[PDB]
């Protein structure tokens, strides 16, 4: 969850190739949006949209081994002090569509990197971040300018614990090489199913191989497939995305003068031609 | 998009005016 | 993030007509 | 770093020209010659 | 009207010339005034107009100091160089793509060497360019958007 | 006054050039696209003045480079226009001149009396996409610093040279100080004067042949 | 019916000056940019290294009679006299000659400092005593506070000449 | 906010524009 | 009496040969100039910031199937293996795709390292698994010696391949 | 074969370059001395050569100019040969026009129909100098720092503008990197192409009006 | 024999010339091989030669770094600066030395319009030139060694 | 910094050209003409 | 002397400047050169001489006042790694006039700067260093190149104690301003002669002013002339001055193909003209 | 130590000859 | 120190001559 | 100083020797 990426990656959740830690336990690949608008003008409040789609309708293994809907994260990372918008300022249908969110910074001081989520999957097919614009006018060291905002979002839960352990929500290998002698059941009064696999003959093989509850198996009865296997089949309907976007912060008076310098042009351009006629005229008197 | 395709419009629109509106001027009192 | 290039295309192509006939058209206007 | 507004810039006038190109040389080879080659 | 001279074609010296490739700017509109003086200006002009309203609506990013340790994924070239990097990356043969590369220019330079042949300039009178030339002039496009794209949904450009 | 013009015409006979251009006359087969061209060139003039402009502020140097060019966005006035432009018009001009190349081709421009014309042509668009794959990475910033790194291992591939062609390219056996350095030299000096001497053909010709003819 | 000189010279003027006005629009910024950026934009004395002279062995280990450079203000260096009976001087001698401006030196024989550039000599305090250079020596306040040097603009009066400070 | 739009418009109309004043200008193709 | 070509072109040769002769003269020093000077003329891993790993507190504080990055030999990137029962992997694996060379990482899922690049793929050692990389990834000696780590050529074969290293 | 000088021949007419080479005499009052011209024409291009060669080893920069220049003498192959000769041909390409100069003064090569060509001359001259005084600074070592120092302090003493001047001169209020920044692109990418220019002129000119007469 | 070519004064054209202020490269020694071909590379190869040979010789110094605290004593610029150097320090008015630099380029371009007056080349047959001339080219030189000086035995050039 | 070997390079050829320079003008002056101006 | 130099300035005896730190005791000045050959070859031993001129038959003002001949001092500085020759190397006219000399390094390790004196003024009125060049090809931080050298001689003694007080080679102002009252002469058992001197009337005035022995006076009885004034005359016919000098470290190389490049070229060149006058020829069988 | 001086004189020749050559050369001034 | 300069001097204005007597003798030796 | 007097004068002398010697050569052996 995007809390164990701050509490297992302090000072940052992107390292220096862009990937984002996050992928780091969820192994998954699903593709992950983000827009926001090509600029905003300084100081204002702009939607920006993160997506995260999954296929609403299906389902995902649980811890136990349930078998229970799921959840999407995401790390937005906005450029330099962007930050959420103050409330009084979000307006209204705005206030609406971004729900009931919760934008935690990465960082005590970092605004600008939000954790959101677990949200539940299906309200939260689309995220959206209402958020303000610096003002480079009046905090002074934020310039006008074109700037990166990254996301890698995530939905349904992940491969390993902050701890190191494997989750259940993928699919075990199978040790050594070997025939398989048994297929238990386990569930002790407590921390439920468990089946119990183990392999042999060969040289040395007697290793044990338990695989908590959710997986299929598709592997059966007999057999000896090598180093590490099949057994299991692939729990695991989850996974992550990532996406980079440019936004420019932009600054009304250089898109004030340009305008005005256009129209200085378009005029003398249609000045020439006008000329241009007029000579094409005096010219006439000059064939004949 | 319905506000550029707007603005665009009349500002063409607008220049569109000056050209066609220039040249007469311009043709009658004969400079063209 | 891939609708701003649709738009571009989708202009960088459509325009050029426009200024075309325009240009055409300012040419009636005044009698080649 | 993929740069859409200048991609669409290039199919754009790309296309837009390779049309044009094509369509002069036609109204061209059909309209043939004048003035005497 | 428009402003005008024909080619005058008892001119020993012009027709030697139509002769050899060439008398062609001896006749039709006049250069000076008429094209240079009045309607280059608008063309120049007209360029840097958009080129300075493009530069100010969406200016240059900066992006982020360069980092020896780490490749950044996301790493195209630019654009005109798509095509190329499309190629030197379907094509487990090292040495190959290089000269794949290269082919580019040599076969260019190729060109008018071959094509003369015969002498249209019309690419209707001459279908066997028009074509090999609409032919290549495609994969390149289509090479082109292979890196937008992931690997390998990378050639089948994702649809087969 | 004293006679101005005739001052002149008296020593070089300046008539001669005005009765050389007017002299010249445009073929009505001569439409919009014979301005791909121009433009190229209206584009590349456009680099060189902004280009030169950035050499008052951009260091060519692996601790300043980067920093710099983000003073000049940033803190030089109209630094960001500047930076900016060259950045757009880089593309254009690549872009224009593959529109220019289409018009030729499907002019048969480059035929018989002109095969040399088309031949320059061609070494134009190598400097100019070498102006390009160098000048991009001058900000020695993370994209810019792999191109270096790949394009520069390219020339190993081939046998006898390639190694010592790459390293005369990266100035070492991998990028570094010395690359940002050759590739300054190139990019503001090499390619500069390289491509004014070919650009110097492309138009002697052309103005020599006058334009390819009618389809 | 063909229009008349006049008339063309009228259609000049209008197109080829609004064509300047494309082309001094475009030549505005450009200009500014060569202009460097105000470094005036929106204090206490350096070593050559660049650190801050802490007065206290600053006073210590230089002597009486001493007059040492250190890092005025826009950094120019200033010439601080250690005197006579030890703590410092009020003001501070700013180092650079008033000619072309090299650094000049003070000759502690002749009590006098002499421009190695061209020429120009100047006083025990600045007061511009021969040329090329035209006018003395610039100066400032120099006060002990929390023991770092601290140099302020001398805005008052040329203690040295008694009219306008020439350069401030 | 949208200045930001009067924005690109301003660029698409020297865009058509300057076609359209090359054509007007030289009966253009 | 009027020399007969033949004998013109004796002359031509004689002089416009030796100009040559001067020619290449001049051009060699030039070519020698551009051509850089070898760094090889006539050791101890590094860290990101350039610190010399210190052994200890680099067991320490990093985990058991990590693999993490270190300026290797010509100072190459160089992923040195924290192994599953932790001291150090004998040799280290050094990180420059074979292709043109990004620096290639580790995919911790996949037990395997890939070029984001142009693509290609490398296993839990080297051994070059997809293309366009030619071979697989270079490697080197790492001993724990006055606790920096000591990198040294890896001369013997390849032991991953069974002939001779490519690389050396 | 298939004969090549033809294949030039017929595209381009390349005969009338010969012809018009081939076609020039020289009078004789024209005696050694009329050398002088193309000879500072000589060192000239040595400068350019030699000069672009150390485009690929020198910083500009104030850390590691100075430091590049050690490296150059010292350890690339030919450093001191290449810098030495850069060093000494200035002074030649100085010297040997003003002796030029002299043959033109007292040849009066620079009367009626010719006074352009004396004009152009002294641009040449202007420029020729900045070359000089801007390039000597570069190593940005003790002697050549106080030059920067003291010549940008000379426009100062202009009145309206002047100061202005002196900034853009030095880029900033005082000598620094601005300074070394500005006058590299100066020595390495303005001055050259003036120079260019200018002597572009020069000989086209002379080519035009051929040589002043007899004594 | 030397190899040679006489004016051909019947031509119109060549005359025309003469007349204009100069047929000069129509009469003399062929100019291609003669004059470019044979002799040019001499030239430049000797040019080259002593250059190298200096350079071999007596090469390039590094000195030290620079100081922003020191003025080196004993500083002049180069050379062919010395003369401007002089008068820039013989002249206790800043302003006015500056416009006596600028002068020398100035004054120098007005020289052809001055002596235009007549039209001899020969100094010979012009007096009043050959005059200011050595005059001139003297005071330089001996302003020139005047840096080479120290301040003030500087004019005098010590001796008198 | 003053260097010897230049200055007399300088000064040497300076005066040997001046000389050389003025003597031509003479040689000239007084052979006059030749083939007709 | 020089040995105070050492002493007061331990790490230089020059700053930034180029000045010489010896320069500030001793107040005159009189020329000094310095020669040394333009070129040497590595590995060798070569002559340079300093020259300190002064007028050999006069004499200088002593400790006490007697008046006495004179000495020469001088700290020459060599480039890098140039040092004295070592002695079975001199060869041997030179020995001999190098004569009698001490040639101490400025500080343990720097050979390259030599302390030199005080030597009597009459035989070392120039005085010779016989010095080995370094060897580019073998100590691997000494190239080939062009190196400066910096002498700064001095001649009869100075004015300044290392200790701060004047010497008596200098000449006394006269502390404040009026009319002087008496010429007394002293000559206590010990430390000598000494001219006691006072000024006064006007406001305040009854200040002290002795002058050691040795200076003239030229100011006599009555009189008044100002802020301390005229009263000594000048004794110190002493001082000092310095030299700086280029060296070529050369290596036989560099100038063993320059020579053949040169031939080369020479060769092309007659053989050019060579081909030029064969042309003249054919040429003559096309006038006629 | 006059390789040295073979050193100098090989510049002096070039510069002589080079005269020399050319002069011969032109039948020179 | 200043005898270099001496020589020089001396030598660029003394060798010319030499280098120019040398020609001309070639000249004789082959005769014009 | 007596050194190059030497040295140069045979150095000059030498290459006179090969000018002279080589036209003759040259000359009688009739090439020129
Ligand atoms: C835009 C309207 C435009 C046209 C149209 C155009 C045409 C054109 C032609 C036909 C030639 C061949 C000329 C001949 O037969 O002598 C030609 C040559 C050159 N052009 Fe032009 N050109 C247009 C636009 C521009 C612009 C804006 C420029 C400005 C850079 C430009 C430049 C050039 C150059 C350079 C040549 C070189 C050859 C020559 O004869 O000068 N073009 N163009
Ligand atoms: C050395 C022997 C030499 C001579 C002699 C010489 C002469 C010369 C003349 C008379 C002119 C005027 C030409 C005319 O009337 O068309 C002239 C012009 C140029 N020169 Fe030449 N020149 C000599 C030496 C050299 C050398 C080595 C060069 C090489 C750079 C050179 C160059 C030039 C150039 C450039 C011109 C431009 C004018 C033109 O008509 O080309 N000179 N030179
Ligand atoms: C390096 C070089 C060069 C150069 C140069 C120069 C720089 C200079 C020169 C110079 C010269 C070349 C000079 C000359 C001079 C001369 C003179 C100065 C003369 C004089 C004389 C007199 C005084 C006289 C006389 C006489 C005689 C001798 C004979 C007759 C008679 C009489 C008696 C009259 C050249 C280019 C050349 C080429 C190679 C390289």
């Amino acid at each position: 969850y995007p809390f164990w990426a701050q509490q297992t990656y302090p000072p940052t959740p992107r390292e220096p190739t862009g990937r984002i830690v996050c992928a780091n336990c969820h192994l998954a690949a699903k593709p992950a949006e983000v827009e926001v608008p090509q600029s905003v003008l300084p100081d204002t409040v702009f939607k920006a949209v993160v997506k995260i789609p999954y296929d609403t309708k299906l389902q995902q293994v649980a811890a136990d081994g349930s078998k229970v809907g799921l959840n999407v994260g995401a790390v937005l990372m906005l450029p330099e002090g962007f930050k959420i918008a103050p409330e009084e300022r979000i307006p209204e249908e705005l206030k609406k569509e971004v729900g009931d969110v919760y934008f935690q910074p990465y960082k005590e001081g970092q605004d600008n990197v939000l954790l959101v989520g677990p949200l539940p999957g299906e309200q939260y097919q689309e995220i959206v971040f209402p958020v303000l614009s610096p003002n480079p006018t009046t905090d002074k060291n934020i310039h006008f300018g074109k700037y990166a905002i990254h996301l890698g979002a995530n939905r349904g839960r992940g491969q390993i614990y902050p701890t190191g352990e494997k989750s259940n929500n993928n699919v075990f290998t199978a040790s050594a090489t070997g025939t398989i002698t048994k297929i238990a059941k386990e569930e002790d009064e407590y921390g439920n199913v468990k089946y119990q696999v183990s392999i042999q003959t060969d040289s040395g093989k007697t290793v044990v191989d338990t695989i908590p509850a959710g997986p299929e198996l598709i592997v059966s009865e007999g057999q000896a497939v090598k180093a590490g296997e099949a057994l299991t089949n692939n729990p695991n309907v989850g996974g992550f995305g990532q996406d980079d976007t440019e936004i420019v912060l932009q600054d009304p008076n250089r898109v004030k003068w340009m305008i005005a310098f256009i129209c200085l042009v378009m005029l003398a351009q249609l000045m020439l031609i006008l000329k241009k006629k007029q000579v094409e005229k005096v010219q006439a008197a000059e064939m004949n | 998009m319905i506000l550029g395709a707007v603005f665009y419009i009349v500002f063409i629109a607008l220049f569109f005016g000056i050209a066609v509106g220039i040249i007469f001027a311009i043709k009658s009192i004969k400079l063209i | 993030m891939t609708e701003e290039m649709l738009y571009a295309a989708l202009l960088s192509f459509g325009l050029i007509f426009v200024g075309w006939g325009l240009g055409v058209l300012l040419l009636k206007i005044q009698g080649a | 770093m993929v740069e859409p507004l200048l991609d669409g810039l290039v199919l754009g006038l790309v296309f837009a020209t390779l049309g044009g190109l094509f369509y002069a040389a036609y109204q061209q080879y059909k309209r043939p010659n004048e003035l005497g080659g | 009207m428009a402003t005008l001279k024909k080619p005058d074609l008892s001119d020993p010296k012009l027709r030697a010339k139509l002769a050899k490739g060439m008398g062609h700017n001896y006749y039709g509109e006049p250069a000076w005034p008429n094209d240079l003086l009045y309607v280059f200006p608008v063309v120049i002009m007209g360029t840097f107009a958009c080129i300075v309203a493009l530069s100010v609506l969406d200016p240059a990013m900066v992006g982020e100091p360069a980092d020896p340790f780490a490749t950044p994924l996301e790493i195209l070239p630019e654009w005109y160089l798509y095509p190329v990097f499309q190629i030197l990356r379907s094509v487990p043969n090292k040495l190959l793509g290089v000269l794949l590369m290269a082919s580019v220019p040599l076969g260019l330079i190729l060109v008018p060497f071959i094509e003369n042949v015969n002498k249209f300039q019309n690419p209707f009178r001459r279908p066997v360019a028009t074509t090999i030339f609409l032919f290549g002039t495609l994969v390149t496009i289509w090479l082109g958007i292979g890196a937008t794209f992931p690997l390998d949904k990378t050639l089948t450009l994702g649809l087969f | 006054m004293a006679n101005v013009y005739d001052w002149f015409q008296e020593r070089l006979e300046i008539q001669a050039l005005a009765d050389d251009v007017t002299s010249k006359y445009v073929p009505p087969h001569v439409n919009i696209f014979y301005c791909l061209g121009g433009i190229t060139l209206t584009c590349f003039l456009i680099q060189f003045a902004t280009g030169f402009a950035m050499t008052f502020y951009y260091k060519p140097t692996v601790t300043e480079a980067y920093a710099s060019v983000q003073y000049i966005m940033n803190e030089v006035s109209f630094g960001w226009l500047i930076r900016s432009i060259h950045r757009w018009s880089a593309s254009m001009m690549v872009l224009m001149m593959i529109l220019h190349v289409f018009r030729v081709y499907l002019t048969g421009g480059f035929k018989k009396p002109r095969e040399l014309t088309w031949i320059s042509g061609v070494i134009l668009a190598v400097i100019t996409v070498s102006f390009g794959v160098t000048g991009y990475s001058l900000p020695w910033d993370q994209v810019g610093y792999w191109a270096v790194k790949i394009v520069s291992g390219v020339p190993e591939a081939i046998p006898v040279v390639g190694v010592l062609i790459s390293d005369l390219l990266r100035g070492g056996s991998s990028v570094g100080q010395a690359t940002l350095t050759r590739y300054y030299s190139a990019h503001t000096f090499v390619l500069p004067w390289l491509i004014a001497v070919f650009m110097l053909l492309h138009f002697l010709m052309i103005r020599k042949q006058g334009i390819s003819g009618p389809l | 019916d063909v229009p008349d000189m006049g008339r063309r010279q009228f259609m000049n003027l209008l197109a080829f000056g609004t064509v300047t006005g494309v082309a001094l629009g475009a030549l505005y910024p450009l200009v500014k940019y060569f202009i460097p950026p105000s470094g005036g934009a929106v204090t206490t004395a350096k070593d050559k290294l660049g650190n801050n002279v802490k007065v206290s062995k600053f006073l210590e280990s230089h002597n009486a009679g001493d007059r040492v450079l250190v890092q005025g203000l826009k950094g120019d260096p200033t010439y601080i006299v250690v005197e006579s009976k030890e703590a410092i001087r009020d003001y501070g001698i700013n180092a650079v000659c008033t000619h072309l401006g090299c650094v000049v030196p003070w000759n502690a024989a002749e009590n006098k400092f002499k421009c190695p550039c061209h020429g120009s000599q100047y006083d025990e305090t600045g007061k511009v005593i021969r040329g090329p250079a035209p006018l003395s020596l610039a100066l400032c306040h120099a006060t002990v506070q929390d023991d770092n040097i601290v140099l302020t603009p001398w805005t008052e009066t040329d203690f040295r000449t008694g009219e306008k400070p020439w350069w401030v | 906010m949208e200045i930001d739009v009067l924005g690109w418009v301003a660029l698409l109309v020297v865009f058509t524009w300057s076609i359209a004043m090359v054509v007007w200008g030289r009966n253009g193709l």
